[PDB]
This record gives structure tokens, sequence and C-alpha cells, in this order.
């Protein structure tokens, strides 16, 4: 059972702003795969938007999700993970979640984005 | 040209266990009798618990014919915690690798599993048993705590092993790494010494090691072959491995300090996939005091006239020469798909004709894929790329091929005799031969005749029954002989001379030994070897004017001689040979003036 | 000394004659020029055998824009396309898999994705021409997994050209063996070191379309693959995504008849590669002889359209429709003590010469 | 187009039991696990369980434990969520959902509310 810490669990943000949040984890979430050094880090994020069921955005801390817009940027290893949004949107106003799957399954507790005023 | 191959002593041990996969010999230094060490990797051991866990035996040659397990390991998996075993021993391999130094025996389990203390999983470390005097100790060099993939815990150590004179044991991981590879290489003295039972991971002082690199040599297997040899002249053996992967696989072998492991030396392949570096060996094949590299790459492709590539197997050979540098040529194989070079095995000098000799093996060749070993002699310019002699196997497939002349070891003597012999294993069909070497006879014959000048004037003795004059001349002949080894002192003889035999049958041959008005005599002669020549004189004469097809022709003096082989033979039937390297055949010309 | 050429009923349409017959004596020569013409609108057979470890899964997952796309390009290229399926991963002995209990249960240290088992070769869509099941095929593959990273590719690709009544590769068709990986594969040599020590028979191994000797026999050589790839007229193409399509390149010259391409980082190219891989092939034309006759030495020669000429298997290039190329084919006897054939590489027909000596 | 169909919203006192269903449809169900996700209303998600299809052996988290269930009716490619004992701070809503990476999928979610 691996923590993950996720911060700030408040984020204002402005449309066109590179927009960033952060994920730490209590142990490395860095496996054993098909390539020698190059490991996979086992942690993915998802958006929800309220009422809504969430969707993947990004996995492996890199790859992106098929229909997912070029602006979503996952990245980090270890112990230490982040995503950032290049020129956030008005349309993305939504409570992402990180998720960490190196044994037993959990997630984050949720970073929200409102708009600046 | 002169191993023994019609009465070899034949060794087996139980189906299915791959018995003769690995060989060796065993020589204590004060036994005055020796064995042989057959592995059988997949052997069913006695041990608690233990399937298919592999042994090693020691096998005798005088009187009968015997093999019996050594005792390394006599039990069975050690538990780390209550219901939690810490290795396991099952389907490990042991007997896969065996070497001996004299009394020092090396015998490894390459597919040997542990769960390391911090989680349990099954990597495949290896260990080997190191077996001296009285005592026997676990050797384990990669079973320490530098674990998983990026560390030691895939090495396969003892997956290929060897001596240095040093008192050192050399050892090839090629699991380490993400099978970059590591050589690993320490003291008897400090394996034998630092021995704990109840410690998984043992520290020694005066180990070397290959180090970790780049990712760009992942999947190389450093460490896959090895061999040693002096390389750079400083009274060190030094290490020679092969790493079939290297370069785009090409395969490499590299060659590394014996005392710092700083790099001496690599030696690259040309083809892809050739898989260069499968089995390396080193030896003296010259005279010239420096060891040689013999590299084998047993799936390379030979391109033909129209370019078709065929796949037969290349050995790589190099001469090492003072200056630092190499000096090399190639060796191609016979047999496609036979993959020559799959074992190099130096024979030391069998023939005792002053070069080291070696054995170059093409398992999957000859008639139904038995197997061929091909015997190369040695000289002062080299391995001789042309074989002399040419072993096969004797058994057929059952479910394998017998894969003779997988693995091989010469240069030591078990009959006592002077003469080195040769281990070949047969693992395919469990069975080991040994193959024992012939004495070797130089023979100096020699042939003159007196006078050389001859012609039909010149009649200077008479011929029995009627006193006709004839012009007479002498030849003479005479043997002395001897070899290096075990020879009979009396060596029995058949010497033929022939007069004026080099023409077309049915024509006039003008020379006659009077005795008997005939151009032919053949005699029985017992020569002491090492002794003086034992000479012969024969009066010949020539045909008168009313006898001939011409009157001015060379006439030619032939000589031929063979041995016996009756009466040719030591204690236990062991018959000598002429050296092949000299005629049997010799001749000397008169004139007729 | 003579040559016949049989005036009978030919049963060849690309190969002529498909059949000749000659007489010898020693040091006598003899020759003729055989043709081969190449058709346009093929029956293609193309076979999608694919690398499912790990590494893959952001490449597989493209092979669902495949099955429609690619059926419609080809309709300019032939008459008739079918595709099919099947994938390999590596074999299943240590060191190449974990073999503790529970890791193998997973199969992987991801507890997001769920891996299927690890398997050497499975077959899993026969060559058909309903083009939604190719996709379904593809669709349903889930992704496995392994400790090392080089892979079962000869293995698996001698299995798929060798079961011919398994994979459904039709005679009468241009057989296309695609092999889609971004890895280098293991060699022949390399399974010593999972304690296999018993040779590649060469044949097939297939129960309920798995590979079962895939942990008792080790990998295929080179010489062993190009023996049976053109035996049994298939062409192969690689398309490789990593730096390791180099390694791939350079092995070309050591199997004749293969071609290979990049993968884009994006997999984006999945259906130019295997349209210009196949036009590429087409207007490749080289033969080679299987000679067992003994005493008996066959030189053959390319006579090219454009004036050149290129021998033994280096043959003619940019051939095309209402194009023939020639091959001057000269045997020549050394000693007396059968037949040999004489075939284009990648065609399925081929030429007989039955070679008689009167000695 | 894979989909996942979960039941309605549903209203049960303290100590009582609830079936939450989700049916699965347009891919090979039994070739892939099922995840149960729990959603407290205004909080993040906490992953409850799963149940991998293959063998019908479940995996719980180390809280969600005792009172929860899972279950498997492959014949009509359905999965259950069996919560007995009902409590108060089970109020949340109950998704179900596919993990694997390129072909994931998450239900719309089935509310439980309890008195
Ligand atoms: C036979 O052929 C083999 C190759 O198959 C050849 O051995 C290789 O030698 C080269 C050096 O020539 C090794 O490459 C590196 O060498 C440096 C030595 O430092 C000097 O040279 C560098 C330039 O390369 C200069 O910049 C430097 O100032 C010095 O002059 C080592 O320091 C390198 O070590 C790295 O790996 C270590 C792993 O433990 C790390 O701890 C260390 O920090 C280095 O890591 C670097 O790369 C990382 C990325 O991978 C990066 O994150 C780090 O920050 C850092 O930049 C390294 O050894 C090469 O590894 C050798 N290969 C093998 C297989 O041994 C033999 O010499 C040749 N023999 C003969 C007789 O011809
Ligand atoms: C070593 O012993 C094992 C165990 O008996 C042998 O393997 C068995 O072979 C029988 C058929 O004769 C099978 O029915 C069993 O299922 C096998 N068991 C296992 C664990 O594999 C093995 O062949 C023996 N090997 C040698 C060299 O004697
Ligand atoms: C090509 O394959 C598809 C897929 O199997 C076939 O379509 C199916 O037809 C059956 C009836 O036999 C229906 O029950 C399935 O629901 C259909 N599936 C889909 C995805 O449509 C199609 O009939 C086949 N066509 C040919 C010519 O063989
Ligand atoms: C080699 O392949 C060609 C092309 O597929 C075959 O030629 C066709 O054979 C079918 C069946 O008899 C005919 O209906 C077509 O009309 C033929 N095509 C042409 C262009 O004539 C050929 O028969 C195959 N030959 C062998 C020996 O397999
Ligand atoms: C095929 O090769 C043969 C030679 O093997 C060619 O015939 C020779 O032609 C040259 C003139 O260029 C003559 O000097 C030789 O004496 C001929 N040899 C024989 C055996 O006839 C033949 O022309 C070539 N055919 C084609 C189409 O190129
Ligand atoms: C190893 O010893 C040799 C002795 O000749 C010396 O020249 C070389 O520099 C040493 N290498 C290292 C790495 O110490
Ligand atoms: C084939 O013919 C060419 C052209 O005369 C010649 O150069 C080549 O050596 C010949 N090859 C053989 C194997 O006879
Ligand atoms: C040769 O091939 C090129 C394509 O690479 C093509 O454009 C050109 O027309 C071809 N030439 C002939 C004479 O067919
Ligand atoms: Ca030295
Ligand atoms: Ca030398
Ligand atoms: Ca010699
Ligand atoms: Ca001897
Ligand atoms: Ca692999
Ligand atoms: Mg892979």
């Amino acid at each position: 059972d691996i923590v993950m810490t996720q911060s700030p669990s408040s984020l204002a943000v402005s449309a066109g702003e590179k927009v960033t949040m952060s994920c730490k984890s209590s142990q490395s979430l860095l496996g054993r795969g098909d390539l020698g050094r190059l490991k996979k880090n086992a942690l993915a994020w998802y958006q929800q938007k309220p009422g809504q069921s969430p969707r993947l955005l990004i996995y492996w801390a890199s790859t992106r999700e098929s229909g997912v817009p070029d602006r979503f940027t996952g990245s980090g290893s270890g112990t230490d993970f982040t995503l950032t949004i290049s020129s956030v949107q008005a349309e993305d106003l939504a409570v992402y979640y990180c998720k960490q799957s190196y044994n037993l399954l959990s997630f984050g507790a949720g970073t929200k984005l409102e708009l600046k005023a | 040209f002169n191993l023994d191959v019609d009465s070899p002593a034949e060794y087996s041990g139980p189906e299915g266990s791959y018995f003769g996969f690995a060989v060796d010999f065993f020589v204590p230094s004060a036994s005055s009798r020796m064995f042989l060490l057959v592995g059988a990797p997949k052997a069913n051991t006695t041990q608690p618990g233990i399937v298919e866990g592999g042994q090693v035996l020691k096998c005798d040659w005088s009187s009968t014919r015997r093999c019996q397990p050594i005792e390394f390991d006599a039990t069975g998996n050690r538990d780390y915690a209550k219901d939690d075993p810490l290795e396991f021993k099952s389907h490990q391999w042991f007997g896969a690798s065996v070497r001996s130094k004299q009394d020092k025996i090396l015998a490894c389990a390459p597919l040997y599993h542990w769960r390391t203390e911090m989680k349990q999983e099954r990597e495949p470390v290896g260990t080997c048993f190191l077996q001296d005097g009285t005592k026997t100790v676990e050797y384990a060099p990669c079973r320490s705590q530098d674990i998983d993939a990026d560390g030691q815990g895939f090495c396969q150590g003892g997956f290929s092993i060897d001596f240095t004179k040093a008192d050192r044991v050399l050892l090839g991981g090629p699991g380490s790494f993400y099978w970059q590879g590591q050589l690993i290489s320490d003291q008897v003295a400090e394996i034998v010494s630092k021995y704990d039972p109840n410690v998984y991971s043992i520290k020694y002082n005066n180990q070397l090691a290959t180090r970790t690199a780049q990712a760009i040599f992942d999947d190389s297997y450093l460490g896959y072959s090895v061999a040693v040899g002096d390389f750079n002249g400083d009274g060190i053996d030094d290490f020679v491995s092969g790493v079939p992967r290297a370069a785009r696989t090409l395969g490499m072998v590299y060659i590394y300090d014996g005392k710092n492991m700083s790099s001496l030396y690599n030696f690259t392949g040309e083809q892809m996939a050739a898989y260069f570096g499968f089995s390396v060996a080193a030896t003296d094949i010259n005279g010239d005091d420096y060891a040689d590299v013999f590299i084998g790459a047993p799936l390379f492709m030979d391109r033909g006239s129209d370019g078709k590539l065929q796949e037969v197997g290349q050995v790589s050979v190099s001469l090492q020469r003072a200056s630092g540098d190499f000096q090399t040529t190639k060796l191609n194989g016979f047999e496609v798909f036979a993959r020559f070079g799959s074992a190099i095995a130096p024979l030391g000098d069998l023939d005792q004709d002053g070069f080291n000799d070696i054995a170059i093996a093409a398992p999957y060749g000859g008639e139904d894929k038995k197997g061929i070993v091909y015997i190369f002699n040695g000289r002062s310019t080299g391995l001789n790329a042309v074989p002399s002699q040419i072993l096969e196997g004797q058994w057929a497939a059952r479910s394998m091929p017998p894969s003779f002349g997988y693995s091989m070891k010469g240069a030591t003597d078990i009959d006592k005799n002077g003469y080195p012999d040769l281990i070949v294993g047969a693992f395919g069909v469990d069975r080991a031969i040994l193959y024992r070497a012939r004495p070797v006879i130089t023979v100096n014959a020699g042939l003159e005749v007196y006078p050389s000048i001859l012609n039909q004037d010149n009649k200077t003795c008479s011929l029995p029954g009627t006193a006709l004059k004839v012009s007479c001349f002498n030849v003479r002949f005479c043997l002395k002989a001897d070899g290096k080894g075990v020879l009979p002192r009396k060596l029995n003889f058949q010497v033929e001379l022939l007069l004026d035999k080099l023409k077309q049958k049915g024509a006039i041959r003008r020379a006659l030994f009077l005795y008997s008005r005939s151009p032919s005599h053949s005699k029985n002669m017992t020569i002491s070897r090492g002794g003086l020549m034992q000479c012969e004189e024969l009066i010949a004469y020539l045909r008168d004017e009313s006898e001939f097809r011409d009157k001015l022709t060379p006439i030619t003096i032939f000589m031929e001689y063979r041995l016996d082989y009756r009466t040719a033979a030591d204690t236990t039937g062991l018959q000598p040979i002429l050296n092949q390297f000299t005629p049997a055949n010799i001749s000397r010309q008169a004139h007729i003036l | 000394v003579h040559v016949i050429i049989p005036t009978e009923n030919e049963i060849n349409t690309q190969v002529t004659p498909g059949e000749v017959s000659i007489q010898l004596r020693p040091g006598a020569e003899a020759n003729f020029m055989l043709k081969v013409h190449p058709l346009k609108k093929y029956p293609v057979d193309l076979y999608y055998l694919v690398d499912v470890s790990a590494s893959m899964h952001n490449n597989i997952e493209k092979l669902n824009s495949v099955g429609n796309d690619l059926s419609r390009k080809m309709a300019f290229f032939s008459r008739d396309f079918r595709l099919g399926f099947g994938s390999y991963v590596d074999k299943t002995v240590s060191p190449y898999i974990s073999i503790h209990p529970e890791r193998i249960h997973n199969q992987c240290s991801d507890y997001n994705l769920d891996c299927m088992p690890p398997h050497g070769y499975i077959h899993v869509l026969s060559l058909t021409e309903n083009i939604t099941e190719f996709e379904k095929a593809v669709h349903r593959q889930k992704i496995s997994g392994n400790i090392d990273t080089p892979e079962g590719g000869f293995d698996a690709m001698l299995q798929a050209a060798v079961c011919e009544s398994h994979i459904g590769w039709r005679k009468e068709a241009k057989r296309l063996l695609l092999v889609m990986t971004d890895q280098t594969s293991h060699l022949a040599l390399d399974s010593k070191l999972a304690g296999i020590v018993v040779p590649n028979d060469g044949n097939c191994h297939l129960k309920n379309n798995v590979y079962v000797k895939s942990t008792t026999m080790e990998h295929p050589s080179l010489g062993q693959l190009s023996e049976k790839l053109i035996d049994n007229n298939i062409n192969v193409i690689f398309a490789v995504q990593g730096k390791q399509f180099h390694w791939y390149k350079d092995l070309l010259p050591l199997l004749p008849g293969t071609i290979a391409g990049e993968i884009e980082s994006k997999a984006a190219n999945l259906n130019n590669l295997v349209v210009e891989a196949y036009q590429k092939l087409i207007s490749e034309v080289k033969v080679q002889v299987e000679n067992q006759v003994q005493g008996i030495y066959f030189n053959i020669t390319a006579i090219c359209p454009d004036g050149s000429r290129k021998p033994g298997m280096e043959g003619c290039r940019n051939v095309t429709s209402n194009d023939e190329v020639l091959f001057n084919v000269t045997v020549t006897m050394k000693k007396c003590d059968n037949y040999a054939i004489i075939k284009p590489i990648g065609f399925n027909e081929t030429a007989k010469i039955h070679i008689h000596r009167n000695c | 187009q894979i989909q996942l169909v979960q039941s309605g919203p549903e209203l049960k006192k303290p100590g009582e039991t609830v079936k939450i269903s989700c049916k699965a449809s347009g891919y090979t169900f039994t070739d892939y696990s099922m995840h149960w996700v729990k959603q407290a209303p205004g909080k993040g998600l906490k992953w409850v369980a799963r149940i991998n299809t293959e063998t019908g052996e479940p995996t719980f988290a180390d809280d969600f434990r005792g009172r929860f269930a899972v279950s498997l009716e492959t014949s009509a490619s359905t999965a259950y969520l069996q919560i007995n004992n009902l409590k108060n701070e089970d109020t949340a809503t109950y998704f179900c959902a596919i993990f694997y990476y390129g072909r994931d999928s998450w239900g719309q979610g089935t509310t439980l509310t309890v008195s």
C-alpha cells in the first residue's frame, strides 16, 4: 500500500498560462520492464470534470492517451512526479488525480483548478 | 595424425543426464593414477528434494571403466525463514562446466537460483563448488547485495570457467548488468579460507572484476567463454573473454590484464550473427613462447561463387608477436550447418613434433549429424589450415544429435607414454570417449647407388650358374628410427626395393638383381630404436645389348618401407605410427651412358 | 552434348521453360536462357507477425487502423488481398522470464494493466479475405512481457513460414511475412544461457495454434532462417521502430529476398511501409540454384533490360510490367557421378533441370 | 466501442446489503479484470477492489475488507460489488472500470445512500 501525496489541492489558473501541479510517493514507482535502463514509472494522470466519470490523460508518467490535446505533459521519476498544462484552457477546469500502480492501486488527493478573477 | 581412434575407451552415464556435456582430466599431485572428470548436468541426484540437480563424476581408466559421483553437495535446499526456501537447486545444471588444476576441481551450476534477502524472487545468480585437499567450499561471487537485472542478480556465474597458473579462478558471468556480462577472478586461497556456510554473501580481498558500462553494451554476454594466457609479457596469465553479441552482434573477444583488469586487446568479428567469441582458447602454436589466440565463430556463412551463403562455421587464428601486435589468419570449416569452431581444445604437442596441436569441433557434421572433430597440427608458421586427422561420433541420435565434439579437453597423458591424450564428449547420447595418442616413429631411410654411373661396356662381374659378364652396380639402403616417448626397443620393418619400375607395365625393366635375375626384393628387418642404421647391399646388373627397348634411360631406384603392425605394440596393444609428415617412399636415380 | 527444351504444354506463367533436360560429357558445357516475367495484380497473402512484449504497446494500438486502410491501398497493386495475424514474445524459460510463482501470475510489475502470460509463438488469425476479422484479432490483443530486451523473432518467423497448413498460405499468391518490432532478435546460440542446447530442426511444431517446442529447442540460425523462407517462397518485410532498425538493415545482405524499413516514432506509416515494401519487392528479380548434382557446376548471369549484367544472385533492379529479365544459365561438367532447381527468390514458380551424364 | 453500464441509485438502511452491478460490452469481458473505485460525495477517489475475470479471484485494499465482496456472472458479461452491513460512511458513488492503458473505460457510477 503506497501513499500518494498530491499538492496544492487548490490551484489558481488563468487561460493561456502554464499550470503546474505535483505528486510525490512514499516509495519508488519505477519497475522492471522490457527495456534495460529505460524503466517505466507506474503512474498515470486522470481528468475528472464535476458529474462525470474520470478520463485517462497520461500513462507511465509520459505517454499520452489518444485524443489527449498536446498541452498535457507528464514527467518525473522515482518518487517525484509532475504534470504541466501548457496554455491551459477554460475547458480544463477539472479535478486532476494521479494514480500509482506499482503494487496495490491508489489515488492522490485531487487537485482542483479554478480561474483567477 | 597419431591419435588412436580404433580402440578408444568408452564411458557412459544415466539416460537423459547429458553425461559427457563437459569433460576434463583429474590429476592429483601424488595419486600415481589419473581419472577423468565427466559432467552430467541433468543427472538425478540423491539430494533430498532435488530434481535433475546435475552431478560431476570421477571416472577411472586402468582396470575397469566405471564412474562415481563427487559429493560436492550432499544436501537439499537451505531455508531462509520457516517455510521459505533460500535457494533453488532444482535444474541448476551442476556439472555444466568443469575444470581441474591437478588436485583442485572447480565445478559450476550456472542455472542456480536464489531469493536474495530483501524480497522473494528467483534470481539465476549461479554458483560453483571448489574442492581441494579434503575440503569443499561454495563459491558464489555474484550472490551479493547487488541484485536485480541492473546488478548481478542475473549473472549466471560459473557459466564459463578456467584456471590461472597463479592459482586463481576465472569465472565468466554473461548475465551481469542487463547481460553486459562480467568477469570475476579471485584466489583459491581466499575462496577456501574465507568460507562460512552460514553466510550467503561473501567478500574477498584479492578479487578482480570487470565493471558495468553504458546501455550501448547491453545484451553482449561478456564472459560467455573464457580462457587464459600471457598477452603482455608480464609473467602473469591474462584473461581472455568471448563476448558473442558485442559490437552489433559481430561478436568480440576481449583480453584483460590479469593483474589490474586494464583492457589490453579487442578482437572484432566481421560478419553479423556469426557469433564470434562463442568459444575462445589460447596456446603457443608456433614455438614463439607467446600465447596465440583462437576464436570460434560457429555460425559464420561463407559466400560461394554466386554469392550464396553457406553456414559452415569459422575459426579466427592470430599469432602473438613480441611487438605486441597480432598476425591474423582464418580457418573455415568443411560442412554446412556442422557449426565448425564450436569448441577449441588445445591438445598440447600431441604428435610430439615440437609444436602444440589443436582439436576443433563441428558437432553437427558427418553422416546423420553424428559430429566431427578435426585435428590440426601446429608448425613454426602458425596452425596448419589443413587437418591431418578426422574423428567421428560412433552413435546414432536418439532424440537429438550426439553432438560429438561439443566439449573437449586435451594435453593430458593418461596412458603414460609421453604422448598427450584427448577426451571428447558426446552428451546427446550420454557418452564420453577417451582417445589415446600413438607413439610416433621418425625414420631415417637412406638409399645410394655405387656407382651411379653405369653403362653397357664396363662389364665388371659374372652371373651365377653361367658365368656371363655384365655391367654391375650396387644398391644400398639402410634404416634407423626412433620416437620421443615410450616405444618398443625392437621395431619390425618391411622394406621393398624395386629397380627400374618407373615405366609402363609390359615394358622391359633393364636393371635386375643378379642373385635372382629379378627387378624386385623385399626383406624382414629388425631395427633397434635409437641404434645404428641397419644396412643391406644387393648387386644389380643391366640387361645386355639384346634385351631392351632403348639403351639410354634414367634408372629409378625405389625404396618403400612400412611397419609390420603385428608385433609393433606396447603392453596395452597400442601400435606406433610412422611420422605422416615424412615420406616412406623414396628414390634415387642412376644414369645409363 | 545437347540441350532439350520441352515443347509440351507448360504449367508456368512467370518462369519458362519450367523444365529443361540436358546431356553432358566430361569437359563439356551447355547453356540456355531462362525467362522470368513478373505478373501484375497478384493474389497477395499478408501475414502480420507482431512483437507483443511490453515496449510494443504503443505501436500495437495503431494496428487497429490498418485493416481497411491497407486493403484500400493494395487495390492498385494486387487483385486479391488477404490479411492474417499472430504474435510472439520470447522463450518462456529462465533467465528470459521470471519463474517466481507470484510474478509469473501477472507477468509484469504494472498493476493497472493486465499483462497476458508470456509465450513463444501463437497463431491467432488464419489468412483471410475478411478485414473485420483482422481488425478484431488486433483489437483484443493483450500485451505481454519478459525480462530480457532481445526477442524470439527468428524463432517465430520460422514457424510462421514453415507451418503452411496452419497459417493458410496460398500457393497461388505472393507470400508476405511482415515482422513488426523495435528490438533486435536472439541468435541460435543465445539459448545456451537458458540451458537449451538442442538444435532447431526446422520443422513445424504447432498444436492448438501454439508453438510447443519453444522451450526445448534453441533459436534458428540465420542460415536456417533464410533457407526455410526461400524454400517456402516467403518474402520477409521488417518493420522496425527503434535504432535497432539499423541492426536489421545490415542483416539484409545475409537474408536474400528480405526487405526492411523504419517505423516512424508516431507509427503513422504502418501502411505506407507495407505498400512501399511491396512495390520495391515486385521490382527486384534474382535467382539462385539448388545444386545437389555432384560433378556439375552452374554459372548464372542476369541480363537486364537496360543493358547491364548482374552475376549470380545479384539479379536485376527496377523491373516493371511487360518487362522480361533473362537469365543466362551455363552448366559445366568436371566429372562423372539427378536434377537441380533454378528459381527466382520470392516467386511461386520454379524451373527444374535434369542433368544426365553419358559415362 | 467499449462500454460499461451500471445500475441506478440505491436507498439503503444501516446494516443492509447492496448489490451494485456493472455490465460490460464491446470487448472480451473474460480477458480483463474489472476494478471498483469509491468516490465519496466531495472527496477524491479511493480504489476498493479488483476482480480478475480470468480466474474469478478478487483482490481488496487493506482498508476495504470484510464488508466488501466481489463476484462474477460471466454468462452475461457482468460483475457485482456486494457491500454488506452498510454504514453511513459508505455513502458514495461506486464506479466500475477497465484499466488497460490503451483500452480503458469507466461506467457512469452507481449512487449509494445509507440512512
Ligand atoms: C575495448 O572496447 C571497450 C568497449 O567495448 C573499451 O572499454 C570502454 O572504454 C571507454 C573509455 O574509453 C568507457 O567509457 C567511459 O570512460 C570514462 C573514463 O573517463 C575518461 O573519458 C571520458 C570520455 O568518455 C572523459 O570525459 C573523462 O574526462 C575521462 O578522460 C568513465 O568515467 C565512464 O564511466 C561511466 O559509467 C560509470 C558506470 O559506473 C559511471 O559511474 C560514470 O559516472 C560514467 O557515467 C557517464 O555516463 C552516464 C550515462 O550513461 C551519465 O549519466 C554520467 O553522468 C556520466 O557521464 C565510462 O567507463 C566504456 O565504458 C568502456 N566499456 C566497457 C564495456 O568497458 C576498451 O577500453 C577497449 N580496449 C582496448 C584494448 O582497445
Ligand atoms: C529425473 O526424475 C524426474 C522425476 O521422476 C524425471 O521426470 C519425470 O518423467 C516422467 C516420465 O518418465 C513424467 O511422467 C514426470 O512427470 C516427470 N517429472 C518431472 C518433475 O519432470 C526425469 O526424467 C529424470 N531424469 C533423469 C535424467 O533420469
Ligand atoms: C466478416 O467477419 C465479420 C466479423 O465476424 C462478420 O460479421 C458478423 O456476422 C455474424 C453472423 O454470422 C454476426 O453475429 C456478428 O455480430 C457480425 N459481427 C460484426 C462485427 O459485424 C461478417 O459477416 C464476415 N463477412 C464475411 C463475408 O465473411
Ligand atoms: C503461381 O502464381 C500464379 C499467380 O497467382 C498462378 O497463376 C494463376 O493460376 C490460377 C489457377 O489456375 C488461374 O486462375 C490464374 O488465371 C493464373 N494467373 C495468370 C496470370 O495466368 C500460377 O498457377 C502459380 N503456379 C504455381 C506452380 O503455383
Ligand atoms: C549466354 O552466354 C553465352 C556464353 O556462355 C553467349 O554465347 C557466346 O557469345 C560470344 C560472343 O559474345 C561468343 O564468342 C562465344 O563463343 C559464345 N559461346 C557459346 C557457348 O555459344 C550467349 O550469347 C549469351 N546469351 C545472351 C542472351 O546473352
Ligand atoms: C596494469 O599493470 C601494467 C603493468 O605493465 C601497467 O602498465 C598498467 O598501467 C596497469 N593498469 C592499471 C589500470 O593500473
Ligand atoms: C561466370 O562467368 C563470368 C563471365 O565470363 C566469369 O567472370 C566468372 O568467373 C564465371 N564464374 C564461374 C563460377 O565459372
Ligand atoms: C527506376 O526507379 C525509380 C524509383 O526509384 C523510378 O522513378 C524510375 O523511373 C525507374 N527507372 C526505370 C528505367 O524504370
Ligand atoms: Ca599478463
Ligand atoms: Ca605463439
Ligand atoms: Ca605437435
Ligand atoms: Ca598418451
Ligand atoms: Ca526477451
Ligand atoms: Mg520486448
